[PDB]
């Protein structure tokens, strides 16, 4: 364990909590089709 | 005489066939047909539009109150069950669907299999022992059914196996009748064998503009009692008109209150002298909507527009009618159809009582 | 893990002739079956194993699926 | 396929249609071209 | 499928069975050394109310009710021990610390939620405190559909120490956004569930389980798929289990005509009316029985 | 969406062209904003009318897919199996019932009057009057020669949003086809509104087919024993010239 | 006693042998509800009282050994058919029981009765089948080889080239009216205008070269 070591590749510092973000208030599931729908709309 | 010339015969086991006589006698002892057989009726409608025999074939479908066989909460006996492939899941799935002819809601039935021998003992419907209620002096299922099966030296038992009402379109277990023929007896058809028409559904008038009044329609019912066959698809029938009926009279008593603020009914003038109408009723079907459309588009011949969405996701019928008469012609042409449809089912049941013997 | 109690696609009640259909439906392959070993029956290359009359002897009707459901379905009981 | 063999076949030609079923040669030939397509498919997101 | 003989003997994590499993009615030489998984859907090959577009399908409400891809998915939860500290048990309000705010310690007994009951989402499924007066180390059901728990056992370590097994198990339907596939790899989400009397039907009374797009053939060329419909339609009729291994000789203009020599038509397409309506559609359908498999994406779990 | 049992985010099969998605496993994620500045902004800026138009390739990005392409293209198709491609008064009204537009007047029409779909196609276009003329897709000179073409299906002319003549296919109503009837309408009445009518086409595309029906089955790709025996006569001279 | 209990409970000879006390009624065909229900069981099963299990170092020697001794020297092949299972049953767990107990004569007695299963895996393999059938050939009496396969076949060479050696080049549609009332007979054509000249009251008939003038169909009046 090093400090440097955490900066520099994809899961680093700088590209996983600076760059990119761990967020609340989200949700994610699997989309579906639905022809009752608008186009600006999402069930 | 709207319905005319029905016809009824039910599904029998051909005994003349060596492997299912030897089969049936070895399993069942069975020499002779079982309690409930399946019934295929073959009806003819003339006079009457599509949307009348459609609805009635739905309401028939899954539309119309029947009986099942459930499990109460607790029932299945953890302490007692110790087979470990016969879940409680499976077992209730295969009890729910078997068909029932049942006479009240008050039979309470138990299972209680035991095996004692080294070979997989094959729980039947036969071990459906009746524990509450008036004793049956017929059965109301067959002793046929494979319910399931206990490994060697395993237990089942499930109590409390009560009688469950609802409607198909719910789950599916409520299901009456299956679809065996739908055709248009006024419209002529094609020799769709020939290679130049096997693309083509064979009617020779398209769906965009054909208009059929005479039609036959034919529908299996799973489980009705051999002495009792006419008097058992009567029924059903008749059930299924008074379904209907009750339905759109449900409708009428919204119009019959258009002056009242109503959440059911929206009414808006619109220009050139047309009036709108928008009847919104939640958990209603494509039986009713169509119904409706096509009653008003017959008492309104120049309409502006009627229409009936019924979309999947919001669980409800919204009927659209844009009319160039004022509110209250509107709503006593309203009447009127409302009124046509009544009359319709009315006579379909006179004519089942009439036919049927 | 057995042969449904109704069809599976419109819900006619299959299963009260399910029992039946199975052991008759062994018998008739024994009469076609021919000095092959049972578990090659699926690799004879000569059988015409034909159901079609038997199933009808049974008063199931002529539907697509419900015989579907009753030929192909297997049974736990016989794997186990 | 022998060795300097002069047919069409032997290089890629599949002379069968999906609808009457290609043979074995001919489906390792079009399994060869397939499999670059998944293989393109997986580059084309590193890659990009 | 059947994913093992064994399964009720088994505490395993994220395991499905499926109850009902059929043979293919054009079967290969594969399904003689594995068992089959899957059902012989009937499917309709057409476009309805463009619920199926972009590789969705619609399925029939009554084939799910029915037990259609209908089974039972497992999951396991190990929790272990510290020797001589922690131990299994009912916490008390009134002397442990730190627990967890909003829990249900009621389901427990003795520690461990009897078999049986239903566990949802809050509800303390293992009790767990350790001795400083005490700390609550429990362990909450953190999942949005409710469980049962299925076996609960209190077996030894390698260490000879005891840590506490339990087997919860889902009643798992087929529903919307479950995937399914057929053999050819045409896989597809579950997007409209239709009631019985609302799926399009023929003339005869036959009615599809699932209406597939015929927009996922075309540039997929999946043509094993529609052989297997038209070779499948006559195998029903005739009684029969016919073999559709790869590279067997084939004619799908024998096939075609197999399927007019049992009262079928030559294309194998039906008269059909649409079950909202009533109305028949000015085109044959072309539908048929084709084995279909349900993938083990749940969107109950994603 | 007030049923329990739906677990899916379901959208329109026209907006998933902005997320390059489709409903064979993909999942996308959702987030709803609940401070008012999030919530003007998402309004204001990144509603999805202002990326009807690709930023990337500055035309369109939404429009029918596969089941409203070839839809189209059955309702303003001039001539069925069945003779002429009209219906009555009752089906005419029918592919109106699930635009959720306002509905049109029928009230000049007798019940056996028959209105064919180029005539339901103007009725929709009528609020947004564009003009379009380009050959569509249905036409190519590929099949030309083994094809007769009718001369009223080659030609699709739009004025002031009505359907003269000729079908509606990819070229027309397609996704990304640039200069098509959406094109048209966004340039002229705004991309919300361009929106709007990619759905109400697209419900009077599918309630055609909802009683003309569409399939596909095995005899599709069939070749006659006569057609068979061309083909291979074919391959066999590129053998020979090999 | 519970480490005992608890570690004896998890075992799978344990359930196997309470299966075999279940079957001839040596045990109530529920599990234990009460200590005095599963200590019952243990004794009856395991043979021993849990507290007298510690006092020794046996295990194996008294577990339950079922109680009818059926015949097994049918299982030479020799009402049978669950007869036969029973016996299957019945021989394979006093086999399990003789290999915990590593019994002289066991390994012998173990492949008869691995050939004796395989038996009777026959017997269960005939119940499990489907059926099978195979589309024959009418022409023949066996599996259709009918196939619409690509046939390879030397083509005369006048199909590519001309009398004159040049290649073909058929790039002249030529329509001829279905109805003979229709004038002219034929149309000659190019890609490119026949939609401009072109009706549904012609048919194509043949193609034809832009070097040598002739009719596929008459290509082979060609001399080779
Ligand atoms: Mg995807
Ligand atoms: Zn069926
Ligand atoms: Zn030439």
């Amino acid at each position: 364990p090093s400090i440097m070591r955490r900066l520099p590749r994809k899961e680093g510092r700088i590209r996983k909590s600076l760059l990119g973000s761990q967020v609340w208030s989200i949700s994610r599931s699997t989309i579906c089709g639905n022809s009752d729908l608008h186009l600006d709309e999402v069930g | 005489k709207i319905f005319q010339n029905v016809e009824i015969k039910p599904f029998l086991i051909d005994f003349s066939n060596l492997f299912i006589k030897n089969a049936a006698k070895k399993l069942f002892q069975l020499e002779e047909q079982l309690p409930l057989v399946p019934v295929n009726v073959v009806m003819d409608f003339k006079g009457i539009s599509r949307a009348a025999v459609h609805g009635l074939s739905r309401v028939l479908q899954d539309e119309i109150p029947n009986y099942m066989l459930d499990i109460k909460p607790g029932g299945y006996k953890i302490e007692d069950s110790t087979d470990l492939f016969m879940t409680e899941q499976f077992i209730r799935n295969r009890i729910n669907f078997i068909p029932i002819y049942a006479k009240n809601e008050t039979l309470v039935f138990a299972l209680r299999s035991l095996n004692n021998s080294c070979e997989v003992k094959t729980i039947y419907s036969r071990d459906l022992i009746q524990v509450a209620g008036p004793k049956l002096k017929y059965p109301i299922f067959n002793p046929t059914f494979e319910i399931g099966f206990l490994q060697p030296g395993k237990s089942l038992i499930i109590e409390d196996i009560y009688i469950k009402k609802g409607i198909g379109r719910k789950h599916a277990a409520f299901n009456l009748a299956v679809k065996t023929h739908f055709s248009h007896l006024d419209i002529e058809q094609y020799p769709t064998d020939k290679k130049e028409y096997m693309a083509l559904s064979g009617y020779k008038q398209s769906s965009m503009t054909s208009d059929p009044r005479h039609h036959r329609l034919g529908l299996c019912f799973p489980a009705v009692p051999l002495p009792h066959i006419n008097q058992a698809v009567r029924t059903y029938l008749k059930n299924a008109c008074r379904i209907i009926i009750g339905r759109i009279q449900s409708i009428q008593k919204i119009y019959e209150n258009f002056e009242e603020p109503q959440p059911e009914l929206v009414l808006f003038s619109m220009d050139e002298e047309k009036t709108k109408a928008i009847i919104t009723i939640k958990d209603e079907t494509h039986t009713i909507g169509n119904l409706l459309k096509t009653y008003i588009y017959e008492m309104i011949p120049d309409i502006s527009f009627v229409g009936y969405q019924c979309v999947p996701h919001k669980q409800e019928m919204v009927l659209t009618i844009i009319h160039k008469a004022s509110q209250e012609d509107l709503i006593t042409l309203l009447e009127k159809s409302i009124q046509n449809i009544i009359q319709t089912f009315q006579i379909l049941e006179k004519n089942v009582d009439e036919l049927i013997a | 893990m057995l042969i449904p109690v109704v069809c599976f696609t419109c819900g006619f009640p299959i299963g009260t002739y399910a029992a039946i259909f199975d052991k008759a439906r062994t018998e008739y392959i024994k009469t076609k079956m021919g000095g092959t070993l049972p578990q090659n029956i699926p690799l004879d290359a000569s059988l015409q194993i034909e159901l079609k009359d038997l199933i009808t002897a049974l008063g199931i009707p002529m539907r697509v699926c419900c015989r579907t459901h009753l030929i192909t379905t297997l049974d736990y009981r016989k794997y186990y | 396929y022998p060795r300097f063999a002069l047919e069409a076949q032997a290089y890629g030609f599949i002379c069968n249609s999906y609808i009457a079923g290609l043979t074995s040669p001919e489906f390792i030939f079009g399994e060869m071209n397939g499999r670059f397509d998944l293989i393109n498919k997986a580059l084309s997101t590193s890659s990009t | 499928g059947w994913y093992c003989f064994s399964w009720p003997y088994r505490v395993d994590m994220n395991r499905f069975f499926q109850f009902y499993n059929e043979m293919p009615l054009v079967k290969t030489i594969a399904h003689n050394y594995v068992i089959p998984n899957g059902l012989n859907t009937i499917v309709a090959y057409m476009i309805y109310g463009g619920y199926n577009q972009e590789d969705s399908v619609i399925v029939s409400q009554s084939f799910i009710d029915r037990g259609g891809f209908a089974g039972t998915f497992y999951r396991e939860e190990k929790v272990e021990l510290e020797s001589d500290i922690e131990s299994f048990g009912k916490p008390d309000p009134l002397i442990t610390k730190n627990l967890k705010p909003g829990a249900n310690y009621e389901k427990l007994v003795d520690g461990f939620v009897p078999v049986g009951t239903v566990v949802k989402k809050g509800d303390i499924i293992i009790g767990k405190v350790a001795k400083i007066k005490y700390i609550d180390r429990s362990v909450m059901y953190g999942f949005d559909e409710p469980a049962v728990v299925d076996a609960v056992m209190r077996p030894h370590g390698p260490n000879d120490e005891i840590f506490g097994l339990m087997r919860l198990r889902y009643e798992r339907n087929l529903n919307i956004g479950d995937k399914m596939s057929s053999r050819s790899g045409n896989k597809g989400i579950a997007a409209l569930a239709l009631p019985t009397s609302d799926m399009p039907f023929t003339e005869d009374g036959l009615q599809p389980d699932l209406i597939v797009n015929p927009h996922s053939h075309p540039s997929r060329m999946t043509n094993g798929q529609m052989i297997e419909t038209t070779v499948g339609l006559a195998n029903a009729l005739q009684g029969v289990v016919t073999d559709g291994t790869a590279f067997l000789p084939i004619n799908v203009q024998l096939l075609s005509e197999r399927l007019a020599q049992e009262g079928l038509r030559f294309n194998g397409c039906q008269k059909m009316f649409n079950g909202q309506t009533g109305e028949y559609f000015d085109a044959a359908i072309f539908i048929g029985p084709t084995y279909h498999q349900r993938l083990q994406k749940f969107v109950l779990d994603d | 969406l007030e049923n329990p049992k739906i677990s899916t985010f379901q959208m329109n099969v026209s907006a998933c062209a902005w997320y390059n998605a489709d409903f064979d496993g993909d999942q996308m994620n959702l987030w709803v904003p609940w401070s008012v500045m999030s919530r003007v902004e998402a309004e204001l800026l990144c509603s999805v009318r202002n990326w009807f138009i690709s930023t990337k390739s500055s035309g369109p990005v939404n429009g029918q897919v596969q089941d409203s392409t070839v839809g189209s293209f059955l309702l303003t198709r001039t001539n069925t199996p069945m003779g002429k491609n009209v219906m009555n008064k009752l089906h005419a009204m029918g592919l109106f019932q699930t635009t959720q537009t306002d509905p049109p007047c029928f009230a000049n029409y007798s019940p056996t009057d028959l209105l064919d779909g180029k005539s339901v196609v103007s009725m929709l276009l009528r609020q947004t009057p564009i003009n379009y003329q380009r050959a569509p897709t249905w036409y190519s000179e590929v099949y030309a020669p083994y094809m007769h073409y009718n001369k009223q299906d080659i030609s699709t002319q739009i004025r002031n949003g009505e359907l003269i003549e000729g079908v509606l296919d990819k070229k027309a109503v397609g996704a990304g086809s640039s200069g098509g009837i959406y094109h048209l309408i966004s340039r002229r009445y705004g991309p919300q509104q361009a929106l709007k009518m990619i759905f109400a086409t697209q419900q009077l595309a599918l309630n055609y087919v909802r009683n003309a029906g569409f399939t596909v089955s095995t005899a599709d790709m069939l070749l006659t024993p006569e057609a068979h025996q061309e083909v291979q006569e074919i391959i066999n001279e590129l053998l020979l010239e090999s | 006693t519970k480490v005992l209990l608890t570690e004896i409970l998890l075992d799978p000879m344990y359930d196997y042998a309470a299966t075999v006390a279940r079957i001839d009624g040596s045990i109530p065909m529920h599990k234990p509800r009460t200590p005095k229900e599963a200590e019952y069981e243990f004794k009856t099963v395991i043979g021993r009282t849990p507290a007298e299990l510690l006092s020794q170092k046996e295990f194996y020697d008294k577990i339950y050994t079922s109680k009818y001794r059926p015949d097994f020297t049918q299982l030479t092949r020799l009402r049978d058919e669950e007869k036969t299972s029973t016996l299957i049953y019945l021989r394979a767990y006093e086999l399990f029981l003789k290999y915990l107990q590593n019994a002289p004569n066991f390994n012998s007695e173990l492949a008869e009765f691995k050939t004796y299963e395989n038996a009777y895996g026959e017997q269960k393999a005939l119940l499990a089948q489907q059926g099978f059938y195979n589309i024959f050939d009418p022409n023949t009496g066996r599996a259709d080889q009918r196939t619409r396969l690509f046939e390879y076949k030397r083509l005369p060479i006048s199909t590519l080239y001309d009398e004159r050696g040049l290649p073909h080049k058929w790039t002249i549609y030529v329509y001829k009216a279905v109805d003979s009332s229709q004038k002219p007979a034929e149309i000659e054509v190019t890609r490119k205008d026949v939609i401009k000249k072109i009706d549904n009251h012609y048919a194509l008939a043949d193609l034809r070269c832009s070097v040598c003038h002739v009719l596929q169909h008459e290509v082979g009046q060609l001399n080779i």
